[PDB]
């Protein structure tokens, strides 16, 4: 939840397999989770 | 009516690097028209805006003139969430 | 003695601090230079501040920041995991200062140090940790589009 730039910058510390996990956790997550820039 | 410059600070968690716009204002103007007129321009609504000149803290019911801003000077724009 | 600024929180308290300590703040230091009174710093009150000049001082020998890039998070130094050893909402609140101040050292240590807080966990042992909850038939169908991908 929260704010969704903050959440960004803390999901391009996540490996493929971190990020993997995190579009489960909420709707709103798996909805920012589809930004091709965070797969680079 | 005159013309004034806003200018905003580098903001990490947007991608945004230090720019300048320009406004045209009225002495008159109150501190919540210029930041409708902020959004009118580059869409952050005033919730999100702080502005500062010398070093003064902008209050939202004042005017302009409160603060002798004139012809080209230039406030400085955080923005917050 | 020592050139000195000062900076007033949002809740409205006035901080004096070294220049050195202060010009970490590429906002603090840049609307230094255009040309006595004390610094507004928005949305900053005296907690966090109080908190954001402890780490400042801390890395005030600190070069100007290069820009990034590859990111990892193995790398906090020993320092700032101790000083982040705090409730997690100021946590969030030092994300939000270090953005509105222009730091990037502590933009980066607390971003890293969320990321730390979910490497390795899963959706129900995350959830609990930031109080989000879960919005049975659509995970099921997410869990299996991103199976063979991670």
């Amino acid at each position: 939840v929260m704010h969704r730039e903050v959440w960004m910058a803390v999901f391009s510390y996540l490996s493929h397999q971190d990020l993997c996990v995190c579009m489960r956790v909420c709707r709103t997550w798996n909805r920012w989770c589809c930004d091709k820039r965070l797969w680079t | 009516g005159m013309q004034i410059f806003v200018k905003t600070f580098r903001d990490r968690l947007r991608n945004l690097l230090p720019q300048t716009i320009t406004l045209e204002v009225e002495p008159s103007d109150t501190i919540e028209n210029v930041k409708a007129k902020i959004q009118d321009k580059e869409g952050i609504p005033p919730d999100q805006q702080v502005l500062i000149f010398s070093r003064k803290r902008l209050e939202d019911g004042r005017t302009l003139s409160d603060y002798n801003i004139q012809k080209e000077s230039t406030l400085r724009l955080v923005l917050v969430f | 003695a020592m050139p000195s600024i000062k900076l007033q929180s949002s809740d409205g308290e006035i901080f004096e601090v070294d220049v050195e300590i202060a010009k970490q703040s590429v906002t603090i230091k840049t609307m230094l230079e255009d040309l006595d009174d004390p610094v507004p710093l928005p949305n900053v009150n005296a907690a966090i501040l109080k908190k954001v000049i402890q780490w400042c001082t801390h890395h005030k020998d600190d070069p100007p920041p290069p820009e990034d890039d590859e990111k990892r998070t193995d790398d906090i130094p020993v320092w700032d995991q101790e000083f982040l050893k705090v409730d997690q909402g100021t946590l969030f609140e030092l994300i939000l200062a270090a953005n509105y101040l222009d730091i990037k050292g502590l933009l980066d240590v607390t971003c890293k140090t969320v990321a730390n807080m979910i490497k390795g966990k899963t959706p129900e042992e995350i959830r609990k940790t930031f109080n989000i909850k879960n919005d049975e038939e659509e995970e099921a169908q997410v869990r299996k589009e991103n199976q063979w991908c991670e």
